[PDB]
């Protein structure tokens, strides 16, 4: 019906400024509000502003005004909002949301969350690890195999298994932040040990910021 | 007020230049909403600290008032006193209006309208509606934040397709000194 | 400006129950509130606007209520796929503050963790590193620990854990725990091991491997 996309995370120096883009499709841009909300450390949700492209006026939340720029192209169907002088503190997801010119402001269409990070660590590609269950004393019931993801930054990582398939019975874990500034994850999927000898399992691993693909099988020793 | 100034070049031999200018009250009261405490005797509607909200009526040729400051009263001594730090959103009130969430220029909502600030006071805001096609009731609005409690202001804009035909109001005559007397 | 208040913070209730979340206000704000969820991973969604009209296509066992000052989110039955945390919004006057939140979580009953370890990669020691991955699945409570040995020798400071959302699968908890190490010092022992001790486990479970 309506759909909002957003470009991947950022990863910029302090004190340097991004401008990040929201695309609108399946509805009149200039029929809607369109607002920025934050995301303090994924748990606390703050207004920014809006822009209404009808009449270019613009809104900012007084400690956002200044800080923060908002602009909508009405050729492209697409707005744009951007930062100056990044700091620490405003490494947050921030969402693109779709409301009500006059009268309500709900927010009726969110996007998929554009993550802004600040460079605390140099760039670096994650290291496709391979976790068999084998070489043990037994693989009783079903055999839990996975791959282990470590020194990646920054965040975030997208962890598939045979492109897509098996879907069910797979843990991702959260990533863990090491002393040296480098993510860790690890994903983990059930299968019957019977498969063990005649099934191919494939993890599929993407690092946007580093552009790392990595298609690493898992197979019992 | 009757008073003159300009430009004299006696010294130059050349000629004098002096304007005359004269000042006169049009109205005595104004459709304006006062969220203060200290009363306003020219705004028509005085709203107590009890209500946060306030709604006017407005058409063509009409002054809209909005204060949310102190005003000196000549029982209150002048001094030189920093405004207070009112939030007022928009930053200027009037001339970008609050159509809900989103800010528009007046003049968008209204044919070119004039609209009259203080250049040493953040408030009182002042409009003058002009004439104007909008026939729509139409809302716009300002917002004031006194004392961490936020006050807003309600103007519906309105041009009927036939005027009122008559607004009759009635008073009871009062006695003053065995005299008796009407007010208005 | 006008701050939400929300409360419980963490709420509990069984699957197919009633629950209801509160929300506070500091001035009268008529019937202008919004209320939000969102999942792990995805977007919030709206789901109560004018604080108490359902938005289009939201079910029918989602409901809101309140006026004025204090304001009510209610679940009629609560679904396995409905843990999320919910925020409330006021859109009186500007600017548009979100509620603190408060998240949704289900009971179900008490289950042992199955203990799984795998052994570093002929890849990784390649980089001079060696790292031991345990896995736990399916336990309930969340408090579980987990300890390493190595050659019956405790270790401390060189470990890492993680917790996932409680997949609503099953609503169940899974933890992963990390152990890292010098290829040197890997060489040094043959026997590691991993103490696993957690609330349905009537003694420590120990899984054990010999690769060296």
């Amino acid at each position: 019906e309506v759909q909002l996309q957003q470009s991947g995370p950022e990863l910029e120096k302090p004190g340097a400024s991004v401008k990040i883009s929201c695309k609108a499709s399946g509805y009149s841009i200039t029929d809607y509000n369109m607002n920025w909300v934050k995301l303090s450390n994924g748990k606390s949700l703050e207004w920014i502003g809006n822009i209404d492209p009808s009449h270019g006026g613009t809104t900012y939340n007084q400690k956002f005004k200044g800080k923060a720029t908002l602009t909508v192209d009405k050729s492209s169907s697409t707005a744009y909002m951007q930062l100056k002088s990044l700091t620490s503190e405003d490494s947050a997801v921030y969402h693109c949301a779709r409301s009500t010119l006059y009268g309500n402001s709900a927010m009726d269409c969110w996007g998929q969350g554009t993550s802004v990070t600040v460079s605390s660590a140099s760039t670096k590609g994650p290291s496709v690890f391979p976790l068999a269950p084998s070489s043990k004393s037994t693989s009783g019931g079903t055999a839990a195999l996975g791959c282990l993801v470590k020194d990646y930054f920054p965040e975030p990582v997208t962890v598939s298994w045979n492109s897509g398939a098996l879907t069910s019975g797979v843990h991702t874990f959260p990533a863990v932040l090491q002393s040296s500034g480098l993510y860790s994850l690890s994903s983990v999927v059930t299968v019957p040990s019977s498969s063990l000898g005649t099934q191919t399992y494939i993890c599929n691993v993407n690092h946007k910021p580093s552009n790392t693909k990595v298609d690493k099988k898992v197979e019992p020793k | 007020f009757y008073f003159m100034f300009g430009c004299n070049n006696n010294k130059g031999e050349g000629n004098i230049g002096i304007v005359e200018l004269l000042i006169s009250k049009q109205e005595e009261k104004i459709k304006g909403c006062n969220f203060h405490e200290s009363k306003l005797d020219y705004f028509n509607e005085n709203i107590s600290s009890d209500t946060h909200e306030c709604t006017l009526h407005a058409y063509e040729n009409d002054i809209i008032g909005f204060n949310c400051l102190e005003t000196t009263h000549p029982n209150e001594v002048e001094v030189e006193v920093e405004d207070a730090e009112i939030y007022l959103q928009p930053e200027n009130c009037f001339n970008n209006v609050y159509k809900g969430l989103n800010s528009v220029d007046i003049t968008t909502i209204l044919k070119n309208a004039q609209t009259y600030n203080i250049n040493n006071k953040k408030t009182p805001t002042f409009l003058k509606i002009p004439p104007y096609n909008l026939l729509e009731d139409v809302e716009i609005s300002c917002q004031c934040t006194i004392k961490q409690v936020v006050k807003k202001i309600k103007v519906i804009i309105t041009k009927n397709d036939t005027v009122l035909l008559k607004r009759e109001v009635q008073s009871e005559s009062t006695l003053d000194d065995k005299i008796y007397k009407c007010e208005h | 400006s006008i701050v939400m208040t929300q409360t419980p913070k963490f709420l509990l209730v069984p699957a197919g129950d009633r629950v209801t979340i509160t929300c506070k206000a500091s001035q009268s704000v008529n019937n202008d509130v919004t209320w939000y969820q969102q999942k792990p991973g995805q977007s919030p969604k709206l789901l109560i606007y004018y604080a108490s009209n359902r938005y289009t296509g939201v079910p029918d066992r989602f409901t809101g209520s309140g006026y004025g000052t204090d304001f009510t989110f209610t679940i009629s039955t609560v679904q396995a796929e409905d843990l999320a945390v919910y925020f409330c919004q006021q859109d009186y006057s500007s600017p548009l503050t979100f509620g603190a939140g408060t998240k949704l979580e289900l009971k179900r009953t008490v289950a042992a963790p199955s203990v799984f370890i795998f052994p570093p990669s002929d890849e990784q020691l390649k980089s001079g590193t060696a790292s031991v991955v345990c896995l736990l699945n399916n336990f309930y409570p969340r408090e579980a620990k987990v300890q390493w040995k190595v050659d019956n020798a405790l270790q401390s400071g060189n470990s890492q854990e993680s917790v996932t959302e409680q997949d609503s699968k099953d609503s169940t908890y899974s933890l992963s725990s990390t152990l890292t190490l010098s290829k040197a010092d890997y060489e040094k022992h043959k026997v590691y091991a991993c103490e696993v001790t957690h609330q349905g486990l009537s003694s420590p479970v120990t899984k054990s491997f010999n690769r060296g």
